[PDB]
């Protein structure tokens, strides 16, 4: 798996592949 | 959170799976 | 909407969604 | 321009719509 | 063609378009 | 290599075609 800082739409794409059928919550708060 | 764990720091597979449903 | 610095293909993708049927001109000059 | 407004600085929705047709 | 630093999935996408039918090897070693 | 030529430094078209098959 990736060994990096996942940021932006990369971060949402990673969350898209890894969760799959469950889905995800993207909440970008600092 | 999601941006501090996975964008500010280096996450993994199962730290990313934590934000699923 | 996004509150960020849109750069590269991200910047062209943003321009793709937001303009739509009108289209866009991507001119990357400094 | 496009790179100084939206990549060097933080743009918006309607500053991006300015570069449409 | 691009005059930039291609990094991450951008770098793999560039390698996807440019090689085409030949394919590529993505080996991310430092 | 691939990351030092094309991500650490600025590559071209034919430096990228070098990593094909
Ligand atoms: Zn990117």
């Amino acid at each position: 798996f990736v060994n990096q800082h996942l940021c932006g739409s990369h971060l949402v794409e990673a969350l898209y592949l890894v969760c799959g059928e469950r889905g995800f919550f993207y909440t970008p708060k600092t | 959170g999601i941006v501090e764990q996975c964008c500010t720091s280096i996450c993994s597979l199962y730290q990313l799976e934590n934000y699923c449903n």
